[PDB]
């Protein structure tokens, strides 16, 4: 649709200590900022005449977005496992499940930044593929 | 393919409001003139290359678009008809090559 | 039994060739009426087995297969293609008052009874009066040495002119042909349609045909031409063994060796030895030193002695002039032929991926999400393509900026003559460097 | 139509590294006005006393950044799979890369990726006139 | 042969100059009588096996 | 003339083949070993495909 | 896929030495960038006097960093039972051992194993294309 | 030419069981470390008051490649006789003949590094010596 640009954001809290649910609220993003991806559960690196070094790695997602002042601060943190799903404007899905929050910033209280990683993560690609 | 798939994008225009020579389209009016229709389908068929037509050789000339009035003779033409004239072209792929190997020492 | 009830199939059977085939060869000459096999039609033999039954027994093409199966023990599918004897053709006829063909063949009245019933059966003479078992100029190539007198009566005459090559075999692609006659008309028409294989207009079975050529220094030459599609293998007035059994051989030696590894030049005590073929121990190698040399710069290879194995010398094909100019040997070894046909089927191969592939020719570029090409690309990935290959296929190069050229048909043909789609690759290669004279000074 | 300086076509193949699925020659556009940026000698140099160098082994990087295919894959842009690039200059020059794997995947927003593509070598087609 | 059916159409030939002829020469001399030229003309000479003759 | 096979099980593989492999790809010329095969059909081995290289 | 190194797919099937019970294949996944390490030669050498060298008897040895499985013993990746290890590159190589110990275990925080595995010979399956 | 590397690196594999001969195949550098050598065949020890006790000793070599996809690991860890030649960038070369490998630490299966151990290694010294 020539639109880059997110639509709606879904999350979904896990209370790791008293295993409480809540969600899937949809959020707010906090500035122009786009929510960035990496799908490729391996990181390589660079070797000699061209050989790459496959070595076993994460899926990583930093996500901007606006805290809900229904839902404690620590849930942003770390204090609990998110179901993230954000939608594109062109149609693609980003779908995220069991994620983790691993290093949390030091924020004001409006304005969150959250870096999960999760085993992999789905991709919709709006129909028309390969 | 090429028919079906103008055959399909040129939908929009059937019982969309036509103004032919008497004057140009008035403020709100949801309309159309000849010369736009043409522009429209010469940039369909411009974005086109690769997929359904070739590259081209003079767009400028492969596609016309000519009201019934202007065709036919006097008082024979008639209304909301229209005659478009396009050369298709296929798209090139692969063919001969014709290896010619001349060897050394 | 139990443990094999389901889940697993056995299908134990010591006859199942888990490669398949494998380099083809084709053995031509004629067969006597007392075979079963149809003339003018090719056939596979496939065994050591009856072969007599089909072909007779004593003929030139029966032996010739008995020494091709001799050779090569595995690895290849080999074909025959039997022919019947002239209506005009004369059988020649030998008188003896010892050694005859190879060594296996080799053994008043009283000793000429004793000698008949010792007479190996599939000798391709009749028993002393000797009597050709085919007709035509083959029985003329004769030599029987008591290792007692032998100087023949009759000479035969006759020979057979098929020309109907391109009827019986068609499209059946072969590698190594083998032809077991003298006939020097016989042999150019071989090279007629083994040139035509290798054809500009029509998909091409690179093939190859082995021939020798008997007789004195001054007329082998006048046999020989400048074509490279066969191997013309000099032989000497005083040739012991019989001719088209050392061809058979060394063609068959040829196909088994290079077979999946076209480079390896046929030479050497180890790798060019002959061995089902067997000699009286002698001193003399058949032509002179000087006759060597003549032999060896006009494309003819020279045989010699190693019961001693035979031995070849300069395994080369018959390649001495180009269109006109002298300074051509590109195609003078027997080994650059397998290798212009493994890099030709090569770059076939590579080519493939162009196939429906949507070209944008001089006008435009590529637009965004198209899988289309243009020439200049194309142009890199060939290029990049040869010099991957180098080390393998072609020497490192000269320039290959001016050693690859791609052009459309547009801008070859005329205006309005070119058609879309064509297009026109001009390469030239150059085979890798291989082992040579040292010239070693001490 | 030289003393220009940017791409023309850029042509990347995918092959799957699990699945060995062959998708392309696809077409693909910049992200921004930052051009591609190649390395060819695979020999990292380094320096030493007196004027010395000692010669290691090394690749034939290349930083290409495009926009990705919405047809192909986001994992696909990021070393999951391997990539057989190719691109033109507006001068007639032609870099070809075959067997490429991208080295350090950098976090994208869905659009545009940057690829850090390094491959054993790059050939240059040097438009006519040489040397 | 395998996947040498249309497309692909080898023609290979030891001699196809890719150039094209360059910067001709001229040579101008006295011959014998026992060459078969025809004498006063210009003719292209292919190569040297048949200056000879 | 002396074509073994029934012509019309040759015919109708052909056209099931070519049907059936463009439906939604009307582009692919129905050709070359790997699309121009005619798996169904089968022959006895033999060297000459009938028609020579003149009327070919 | 080739030019690529890394492990592909780990199998390992436990044969407890008390209970003598069969648990496996299972497939596991590599807690770190270090890849497994391989000894495949039966026999180590040592140095000698003018260019001569001892061989003595030794054993093809193995380091495999893993990701414990939950629903396994921990007792079962630190010697007290015996594996059947079987690795797989990404270049298509195969590395497959048989009856096999730990030797040297060590702490482990209740994540990662690093196995010492030990055994008779290993085989190498040594992709298509030998000698 | 005021450059240092190698070039060229040939190993021929002899196998010590059924006496297979391989190659010469030419390798590539795992890194950046140069192979190492120690032609002087004999080593030295420090005695009292500037006296060496001179004593017997290999013609060490250090030589780390990446493995051929095409031979078998155990080849590069004593397996099998090496007789390996290499050519530097200056035009030196070191030849060596009826080598073993003596420690083979256990490989990741792409990098091998070789503690070959030879009797002697002969130097080219490119054009001007002495």
């Amino acid at each position: 649709n020539k639109q880059n640009g997110v639509k709606n954001i879904l999350i979904t809290f896990t209370d790791c200590d008293t295993q409480e649910v809540i969600g899937p609220i949809s959020h707010e993003q906090p500035d122009d900022t786009l929510p960035t991806y990496k799908n490729c559960a391996w990181t390589n690196t660079a070797l000699t005449n061209g050989y790459v070094q496959r070595s076993a790695s994460n899926a990583t997602m930093t996500l901007p977005v606006v805290r809900d002042l229904r839902v404690p601060l620590a849930f942003y943190q770390g204090c609990a496992q998110v179901d993230v799903q954000v939608e594109k404007f062109d149609g693609t899905v980003m779908t995220l499940t069991e994620g983790a929050v691993v290093e949390p910033e030091e924020s004001d209280g409006r304005s969150v930044t959250m870096n999960i990683v999760a085993s992999e993560i789905d991709e919709l690609l709006p129909p028309g593929s390969l | 393919a090429t028919g079906v798939a103008l055959a399909e994008f040129l939908q929009q225009f059937n019982g969309l409001a036509v103004f032919t020579k008497n004057t140009n389209i008035r403020t709100g009016i949801i309309g159309t003139n000849p010369r736009l229709m043409l522009g429209k389908i010469r940039k369909w068929a411009q974005d086109n290359v690769g997929t359904l037509f070739s590259e081209f050789d003079n767009i400028n000339e492969d596609i016309q678009l000519l009201t019934d009035f202007e065709v036919q003779p006097k008082c024979v033409g008639q209304p909301g008809i229209f005659h478009l004239n396009m050369r298709y072209r296929p798209p090139v792929r692969g063919a001969r090559i014709n290896v010619n190997m001349a060897p050394a020492l | 039994d139990a443990l094999s009830d389901g889940f697993v199939r056995l299908c134990i059977d010591p006859s199942l060739n888990f490669f398949g085939e494998g380099c083809k060869i084709l053995v031509e000459g004629q067969m006597t009426d007392d075979g079963s096999a149809t003339p003018d039609a090719v056939t596979c033999v496939t065994s050591e087995l009856d072969i007599i039954e089909r072909f007779g027994q004593g003929s030139v093409l029966t032996e010739s297969l008995r020494k091709v199966f001799c050779t090569c023990k595995s690895g290849v599918s080999v074909y025959a293609l039997p022919r019947e004897d002239a209506a005009a053709g004369v059988k020649a006829v030998y008188t003896l008052t010892l050694y005859m063909g190879e060594a296996e063949y080799a053994v008043a009245t009283d000793i000429a009874a004793a000698i008949v019933a010792a007479i190996s059966p599939d000798f391709p003479y009749a028993a002393i009066t000797l009597t050709a078992r085919n007709a035509g100029t083959i029985g003329n190539h004769l030599s029987v040495i008591y290792t007692v007198t032998f100087a023949q009566t009759t000479a035969g005459s006759v020979n057979p002119t098929p020309n109907d090559y391109a009827t019986v075999v068609n499209e059946c692609c072969f590698a190594v042909y083998v032809l077991s006659s003298d006939d020097t008309d016989w042999q150019e028409n071989l090279r007629d349609w083994i040139r035509s294989a290798w054809d500009c207009s029509k998909p091409q079975c690179f093939g190859h045909g082995y021939v020798f050529n008997k007789g004195t220094l001054g007329q082998v030459l006048a046999d020989g031409d400048n074509s490279a599609e066969l191997s013309r293998l000099a032989l000497p007035t005083t040739y012991p063994v019989l001719p088209y059994l050392t061809n058979a051989a060394y063609g068959a030696l040829s196909a088994c060796s290079t077979c999946n590894n076209p480079e390896l030049n046929i030479q050497g005590q180890t790798f060019g030895l002959l061995s089902c073929i067997n000699m009286p121990e002698s001193c003399t190698p058949g032509w002179t030193f000087g006759e060597v040399t003549q032999l060896q710069a006009n494309g003819f290879v020279v045989s010699g002695p190693s019961y001693t194995s035979p031995y070849i010398y300069n395994d080369v094909t018959n390649y001495l002039r180009d269109e006109k100019n002298r300074p051509n040997a590109t195609f003078r070894d027997a080994s650059s032929r397998r290798l212009a046909a493994a890099t030709g089927v090569a770059l076939a191969e590579f080519l493939q991926q162009f196939n429906g592939l949507a070209v944008f020719t001089k006008n435009t570029n590529i637009r965004t999400g198209i899988i289309g090409t243009n020439p200049r690309l194309m142009l890199g990935k060939i290029r990049k393509w040869a010099q991957d290959n180098v080390g393998t296929l072609f020497s490192e190069f000269d320039n290959i900026n001016e050693d690859i050229q791609l052009l459309t048909d547009f801008e070859v043909q005329p205006k309005c003559v070119g058609q879309p789609g064509i297009f026109h690759l001009n390469m030239r290669y150059r085979p890798p460097v291989r082992g040579a004279r040292i010239n070693v000074n001490m």
